[PDB]
């Protein structure tokens, strides 16, 4: 498509899990967010303002999520567009006859 | 200026930007860039004093010089292809007139002998909106027709650009002269990379916007203009000279910080064309401006420098500057080279 | 466009206006409309890579419409060998 | 190409040198930038009349008009720069060195 | 002859540039760009454009230098130095004439001239369109088309004008 | 700028030593004048005749270190027959060096420019062997 | 050619007028700031851009003539009321004052 | 590139019809009407050849339909006609509502002696449909063949293969 966040063709992918690794590193950069609003207003950083520490992590993991399906859909059509390129395309490709070391010579640099 | 005057003319800074990125039409480009020259000026000339008025004069002569070359190479390009699409251009004199103008309204060396003094002279909120959202069109042009750009040009307007702006830091106390050569050396690097891979343009500029951004929110939370005046800081808000620290280490592109990821993907897609050289050389001419902003954070942070008896009266006052976005952009700023691969986003 | 609105959106903020082959007021063609109707549905959707080289044919006529360089440099040919056989007194122009 | 366009590019550069090499009056610099418009208004009038470009008729107006518009903006900076100064000469502009 | 007058009205086209491009005062400078500003619309006539040409005179002329004119007046100068009593002007401007003259001699004698790029000299006349017998002016049809292809220019354009009222407002109060 | 650069990479190692020199001179002599164009438009000189003086200074300068570059290099070739070595032009590179400390009287100023010029040199000329690009033609 | 000789004519004339005003027989033997309002500027601004902005209404007679009637009217009150718009601005803003 | 044919200087002679143009403004919507096969026939080879070499013929048959109709004028009409193009010629804008009088004479004359109607307001500017032998041209703009589109994409898109591959992560 054209100016699209996520094409419908992107809905064939599994989605992210919602206990992706990347997605908790972005939901605790949320939460550390929320601890440096705390300090530059100085407000205990721990204990102030709880609702907004929530809202802090709850946006970053939200954003977060939506990031994370666009990345890997474009990286499975960087995968898709490489492979149709490639099958279509054989004579640029050619399946090598692949030697065993045996066979290939390789020059001996002693160590001495 | 009324609260909705202001508003009303920030939304037409934007509304400019917006067309030249929506435009497939040369003469609407065109006139994004007028509107939103248009609308930048009142906001340089918003405190009414000479320094305010010289930068918006130094501003408007080289903004309108630049417009009209733009013009003169959509018309040559009407001569030689009959069009006005927003794409590559269609004979070589109108591509190096689009580019140096663009390079002109960008501020890169070497027209960039504005960039510094306009800065300079405009308030920290405007020189925000100067070295930050200004960039767009000028840059969301570049990506559009770069394939007919002159590849030795617009690579020696990014060499001179790295070495202008690491220079011209080295000799600078004013923390929006700072800013200023700053941009300039960052620039560089966005237009390096722009003929091999305009992905890694568009991650290098986010990432630049962002500590900007951060950069001068942190000088208006303090309302602190020169090195000297920040290097009091330690003593009213300790906690702005760690966030100050880690943002300058990251500007300085050191791992692990967020800085590094746009230098980081610069070196790798010159190197899978074979260039070498100029990425190697532009790592160490980017050292000049690691130098100054380490300068900076030992007069911030890691040393205490002297105070006044009056600075006592600030301890008793909170701080009530908005800082808006500052927690998120502080830490994105820093703390994002983890999830370097989402770069393919802007793909 | 950097950001493709109008295409999102299916709204003609100004492609109408972007070459002289459109729709123009009472169907006013320009001088090189066949030239630049060829050359367009010879260069679509393959690519400008693609185009600079498999559509150079169209490209080159186009662009001679619309500047006439080739076109003046015969005249001036024909006009240069006319003045000077006159003076030789070998050509005599027609009534 | 034909004559007229050696003439008339030849104008858009000699207005353009003449900006680039200033003297003292802004006023005489703003005259430079104007007259780089006009010949880009002339320019492209040419060329899209020639053409019979008909939709494009519309473009050297708006050309015209935005310029303009420009223009006062030019000359509403060169007054305060005179309100401040006494006159428009540029080497009064010099304190952001 | 009459069929060179297009290129005969840019070759004074040129020398009102180097009049007020090399910078006399800004009095005699207007002058220039007024002289020129009337040859230029000359030039745009005879291609046919007679909208567009009075538009220079309208707009142009009548309108953007008579308010430089009147802001020379008030902010700039009010009485002149003497037009070439200045070494660094007479010298730009004897250098744009000798130019232009150069230009001018070779491209008549050889019905062509190189000046940077290539320029023929036949005459502008032959370029021009053959058949025509449309009933109705078609510059000013792609005129009048602003107002129903056009919405999009006429919003933007409206909205410029718009904001230049303000800004300039904003600008001069001080 | 190409074409010069065109001739005198077209010209052997070690072989027509007066036309390196030629090129080399005409390289240097034309990167001093556009320092000097600079240098009078963003620091005005004193008087018409000053601006002169600094003209000449900074070619001659530039055009002094080109010649003797291409003067030295190429008879080092010519005389080690070694027309494809970098060490060749580490000599020549040095010798613009020390001109340069000579025309600025400052004898720290040749050394330190012996070794980035001479470094300088040697590394053109393994990028010449070894086709080393410095703006590479985007390729991927 | 007849409007160019008319042109010709009239400022001829009028150059020959002026030169005969200047000579007769006389039958004998013996650049900085006006002290001027900012306010005057700001009319001949204020002039501009609404001449400017009636430039782009001129071609309103042709465009009457347009299949497109909605838009044509709709795009013509637009312009006409913004227009306006600025007009009721300047008022407001004290720009159409004297003292 | 080639040598552009052209028809022979006597491929090109004809009869013309050589009258002012404030006749035939008079004779214009009578002529509309009686003439109109040939007409139209030439007109649509003109916009369906878009080549003036390839319609000589059809033009020519234009020519003998016109100078047939004004032949037929001058037998029946030739006073009543003379009067009223004589009263729009004298016009400088060539109008017809200041010449009803004569032209209502012409008319009549007409119906009565040719049994010809004028034809009424918004008649001659309809779209018609012309039969014609002519075969339909095949590739009137003479384009070259097109090139062939790029190899389309088609399949399943399946996770890319081991994530982005960047450096060391691992998704
Ligand atoms: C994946 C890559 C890496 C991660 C990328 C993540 C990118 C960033 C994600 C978005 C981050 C948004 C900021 C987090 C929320 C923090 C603010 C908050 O929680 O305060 C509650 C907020 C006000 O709290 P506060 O005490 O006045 O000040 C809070 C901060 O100091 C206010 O600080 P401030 O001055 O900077 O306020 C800025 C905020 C204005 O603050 C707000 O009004 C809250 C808006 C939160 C929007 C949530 C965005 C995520 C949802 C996307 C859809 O601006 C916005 O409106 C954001 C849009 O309450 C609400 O308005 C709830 C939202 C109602 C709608
Ligand atoms: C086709 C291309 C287009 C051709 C155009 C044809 C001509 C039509 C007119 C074009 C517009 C010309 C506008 C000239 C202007 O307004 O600036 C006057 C400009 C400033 O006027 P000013 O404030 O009264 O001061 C007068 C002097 O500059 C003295 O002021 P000072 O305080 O600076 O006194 C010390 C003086 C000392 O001068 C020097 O030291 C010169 C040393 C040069 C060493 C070699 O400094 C200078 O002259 C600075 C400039 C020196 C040249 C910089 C290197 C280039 O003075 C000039 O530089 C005169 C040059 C005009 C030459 C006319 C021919 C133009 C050729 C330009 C190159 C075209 C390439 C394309
Ligand atoms: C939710 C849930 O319940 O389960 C999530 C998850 C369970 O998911 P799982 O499928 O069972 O596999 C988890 C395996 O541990 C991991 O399974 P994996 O196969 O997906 O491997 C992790 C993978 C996944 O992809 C990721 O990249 C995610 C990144 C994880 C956060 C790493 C950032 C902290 C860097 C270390 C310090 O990471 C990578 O492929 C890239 C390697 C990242 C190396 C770290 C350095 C990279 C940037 C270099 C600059 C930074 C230098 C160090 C600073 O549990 C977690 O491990 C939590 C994720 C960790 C991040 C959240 C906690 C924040 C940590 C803050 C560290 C403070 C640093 C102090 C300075
Ligand atoms: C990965 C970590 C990235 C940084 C996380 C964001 C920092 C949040 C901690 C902070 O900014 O506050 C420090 C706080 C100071 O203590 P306090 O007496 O409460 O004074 C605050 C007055 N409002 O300290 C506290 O008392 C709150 C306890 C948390 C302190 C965390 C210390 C952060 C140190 C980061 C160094 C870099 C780590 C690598
Ligand atoms: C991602 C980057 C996010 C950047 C967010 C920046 C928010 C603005 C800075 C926060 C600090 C407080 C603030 O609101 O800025 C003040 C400034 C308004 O000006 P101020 O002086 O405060 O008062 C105006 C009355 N005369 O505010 C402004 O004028 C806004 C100027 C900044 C807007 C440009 C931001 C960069 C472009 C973002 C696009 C990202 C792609
Ligand atoms: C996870 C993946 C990403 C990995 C990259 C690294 C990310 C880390 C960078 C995060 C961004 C920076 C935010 C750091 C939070 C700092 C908050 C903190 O630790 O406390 C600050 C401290 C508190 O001051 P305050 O609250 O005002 O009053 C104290 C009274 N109790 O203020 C003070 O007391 C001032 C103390 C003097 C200044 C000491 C300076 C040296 C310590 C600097 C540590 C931070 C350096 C960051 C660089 C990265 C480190 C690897
Ligand atoms: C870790 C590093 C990765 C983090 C990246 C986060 C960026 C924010 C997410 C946006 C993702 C996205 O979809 O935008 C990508 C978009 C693509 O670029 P585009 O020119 O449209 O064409 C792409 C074809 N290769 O291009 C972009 O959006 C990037 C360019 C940003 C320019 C900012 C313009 C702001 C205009 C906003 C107008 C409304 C006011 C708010
Ligand atoms: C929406 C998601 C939010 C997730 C938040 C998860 C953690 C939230 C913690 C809230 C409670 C914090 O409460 C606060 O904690 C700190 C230490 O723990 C205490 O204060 C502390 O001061 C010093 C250390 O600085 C020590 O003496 C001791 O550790 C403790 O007294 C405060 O007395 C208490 O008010
Ligand atoms: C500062 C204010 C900003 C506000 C921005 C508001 C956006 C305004 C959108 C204007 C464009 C609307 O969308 C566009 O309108 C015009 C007229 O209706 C239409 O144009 C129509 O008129 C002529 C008639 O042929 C042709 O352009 C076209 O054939 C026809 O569709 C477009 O088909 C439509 O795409
Ligand atoms: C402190 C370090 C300072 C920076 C050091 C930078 C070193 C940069 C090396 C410059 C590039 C290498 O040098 C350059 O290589 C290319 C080959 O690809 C040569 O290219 C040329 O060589 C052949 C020689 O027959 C010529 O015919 C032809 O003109 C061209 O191919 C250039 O003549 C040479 O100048
Ligand atoms: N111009 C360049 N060299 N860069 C570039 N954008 N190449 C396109 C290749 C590419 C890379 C990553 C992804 I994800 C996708 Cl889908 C496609």
């Amino acid at each position: 498509a054209t100016f699209q966040f996520l094409p419908d063709e992107a809905r064939s992918l599994p989605p992210p899990k919602l206990t992706d690794p990347r997605l908790a590193f972005v939901g605790f950069l949320g939460y550390c967010s929320g601890l440096i609003d705390n300090a530059i207003r100085r407000r205990p950083v721990l204990l102030a303002g709880l609702h907004r520490q929530l809202l802090y992590i709850t946006s970053f993991v939200f954003v977060g999520y939506y990031l994370l399906k666009r990345q890997d859909y474009m990286y499975a059509v960087r995968d898709h567009d490489m492979f149709s390129y490639i099958k279509s395309h054989p004579e640029d490709f050619p399946e090598k006859d692949k030697k065993t070391y045996g066979e290939v010579f390789e020059e001996f640099h002693p160590v001495r | 200026m009324n609260p909705i005057i202001f508003i009303i003319i920030l939304l037409t800074i934007m509304l400019g930007t917006i067309i030249v990125m929506i435009s497939s039409h040369w003469l609407l480009v065109w006139i994004g860039f007028e509107m939103n020259m248009l609308a930048i000026i009142p906001i340089m000339m918003k405190n009414h004093n000479p320094r305010a008025t010289e930068a918006s004069t130094k501003y408007f002569l080289t903004q309108s010089t630049a417009s009209m070359l733009l013009m003169m190479a959509v018309i040559i390009n009407l001569m030689f292809s009959g069009q006005w699409t927003v794409m590559k251009l269609f004979n070589p004199m109108a591509s190096m007139l689009m580019t140096m103008a663009l390079a002109m309204k960008l501020g890169m060396a070497p027209f960039h002998f504005w960039v510094p003094e306009v800065t300079q002279g405009i308030p920290l909120s405007s020189g925000l909106i100067l070295l930050t959202w200004q960039k767009l069109a000028p840059m969301s042009v570049l990506y559009q027709i770069f394939p007919s750009i002159n590849l030795n040009l617009i690579l020696t307007l990014s060499v001179l650009s790295i070495l202008i702006g690491g220079w011209g830091g080295l000799n600078q106390t004013q923390l929006r002269k700072i800013m200023a050569y700053s941009s300039i050396a960052h620039m560089g690097w966005m237009t390096a990379v722009l003929p091999y891979n305009p992905t890694m343009t568009l991650l290098n500029l986010i990432i630049y916007i962002i500590m900007t951004s951060t950069m001068f929110t942190m000088f208006m939370a303090n309302s602190t203009t020169t090195t000297l005046s920040l290097s009091h800081t330690w003593n009213k808000t300790p906690i702005m000279t760690v966030l100050i620290l880690a943002t300058l280490l990251s500007m300085g592109g050191l791992p692990p910080l967020s800085g590094f990821m746009p230098k980081w993907m610069i070196i790798q897609e010159m190197t899978k064309n074979n260039s070498i050289i100029l990425p190697t050389f532009m790592a160490i001419t980017a050292l000049l401006n690691l130098y100054f902003y380490m300068r900076l954070t030992y007069s911030t942070t890691l040393t205490m420098f002297p105070s006044t008896n009056n600075m006592k009266m600030k301890w008793q006052f909170p701080l009530m500057k908005k800082m808006t976005f500052l927690p998120t952009m502080v830490v994105l700023s820093t703390m994002m080279l983890p999830l370097t691969p989402m770069l393919s986003v802007l793909e | 466009p950097f950001f493709d609105v109008q295409k999102r959106l299916g709204v003609d903020l100004d492609r109408w206006m972007t070459i002289q082959s459109a729709e123009q007021p009472h169907k006013i063609p320009s001088r090189c409309h066949a030239f630049e109707k060829e050359w367009i549905e010879c260069a679509h959707g393959i690519g400008s890579i693609r185009a600079e080289k498999e559509c150079k044919i169209e490209f080159e006529d186009f662009r001679e419409c619309l500047l006439r360089q080739k076109t003046m440099k015969r005249l001036h040919a024909i006009r240069r060998q006319r003045e000077k056989l006159i003076k030789e007194g070998k050509y005599t122009p027609p009534p | 190409m034909s004559m007229v366009y050696m003439n008339i590019m030849m104008a858009f550069t000699v207005s353009l040198v003449g900006l680039l090499m200033y003297r003292s009056h802004l006023m005489s610099s703003l005259l430079c930038l104007e007259g780089m418009m006009l010949s880009l208004f002339v320019m492209a009038a040419l060329t899209i009349l020639n053409s019979h470009f008909t939709l494009a008729s519309m473009m050297p107006i708006i050309l015209l008009v935005f310029a303009a518009c420009e223009a006062a903006l030019g000359l509403s900076l060169l007054v305060m720069v005179s309100n401040t100064y006494g006159t428009d000469y540029v080497q009064n502009l010099n304190l952001l060195q | 002859m009459m069929l060179y007058i297009v290129f005969i009205l840019s070759v004074i086209f040129v020398m009102g540039f180097v009049g007020f491009s090399s910078k006399p005062s800004p009095i005699y400078g207007g002058l220039g760009l007024i002289v020129s500003g009337g040859v230029g619309c000359g030039i745009v006539l005879n291609f046919g454009g007679s909208f567009l040409g009075l538009m220079v005179f309208l707009i142009y002329l009548g309108g953007m230098m008579v308010v430089f004119g009147y802001t020379t007046a008030m902010a700039t100068e009010q009485y002149p130095e003497i037009w070439l009593s200045n070494k660094a002007v007479l010298g730009a401007f004897v250098t744009g004439l000798l130019m232009e003259f150069f230009m001018v001699y070779y491209v008549l004698k050889d019905k062509e001239v190189e000046v940077v790029f290539e320029f023929n000299g036949l005459g502008d006349w032959v370029i021009y369109d053959t058949g025509d017998s449309g009933f109705f002016s078609e510059e000013a049809m792609g005129i009048a088309a602003l107002y129903s292809y056009g919405t999009w220019l006429v919003i933007v354009t409206g909205w410029s004008l718009l904001i230049g009222v303000v800004v300039i407002m904003e600008i001069t109060r001080g | 700028a190409k074409t010069v650069l065109r001739q005198y990479w077209d010209i052997p190692e070690g072989t027509e030593c007066h036309r390196k020199t030629y090129a080399t001179t005409s390289i240097g002599g034309a990167a001093g004048l556009v320092v000097s164009a600079y240098s009078v438009a963003l620091k005005t000189p004193t008087s018409f005749l000053e601006g002169v003086a600094r003209t000449g200074r900074y070619t001659f300068t530039a055009a002094a270190i080109g010649a003797i570059f291409g003067l030295t290099s190429c008879i080092s070739a010519q005389v080690r027959e070694k027309p494809d070595d970098p060490l060749n032009y580490l000599i020549g590179g040095c010798a613009g060096g020390l001109i340069l400390g000579a025309r600025t009287r400052s004898y720290g100023i040749g050394a330190a420019a012996c070794a980035y010029m001479g470094l300088t040199a040697a590394l053109v000329k393994m990028g010449q062997l070894e086709g080393w690009q410095v703006f590479a033609e985007p390729k991927v | 050619m007849n409007l160019m000789l008319a042109l010709l004519t009239n400022f001829t004339l009028a150059t020959l007028l002026v030169i005969i005003a200047f000579w007769l027989p006389q039958l004998n033997v013996y650049s900085a700031r006006l002290p001027f309002s900012m306010k005057f500027f700001l009319v001949a601004i204020t002039f501009l851009l609404f001449d400017l902005e009636i430039a782009l209404l001129l071609p309103l007679p042709w465009a009457s003539q347009t299949a497109n009637l909605n838009t044509m009217l709709t795009m013509a009150l637009f312009l006409i009321i913004l227009l306006a718009v600025s007009l009721a601005y300047e008022w407001t803003q004290k720009g159409l004052e004297w003292t | 590139p080639g040598i552009v044919e052209l028809p022979s200087l006597e491929d090109l002679k004809v009869q013309e019809v050589k009258v002012s143009s404030s006749v035939l403004k008079a004779a214009a919507h009578h002529y509309g009407a009686q003439c109109d096969k040939p007409n139209k026939e030439f007109m649509l080879c003109r916009w369906e050849e878009k080549d003036p070499r390839r319609c000589l013929e059809e033009g020519k048959l234009v020519n003998q339909c016109a100078l047939e109709f004004f032949r037929q004028i001058k037998r029946h009409c030739a006073e009543p006609f003379t009067e009223y193009w004589t009263c729009i010629d004298y016009s400088g804008l060539q109008l017809f509502r200041r010449c009803r009088k004569q032209q209502a004479q012409f008319d009549e004359c007409v119906l009565d002696k040719l049994g010809w109607v004028r034809p009424d307001l918004g008649d001659l500017s309809k779209v018609t449909k012309v039969k014609t032998d002519r075969p339909l041209p095949e590739n009137p703009y003479h384009s070259r063949a097109r090139p062939e589109p790029n190899p389309e994409v088609e399949g399943d898109l399946k996770p890319a293969r081991h994530g982005s591959r960047l450096f060391f992560w691992t998704m």
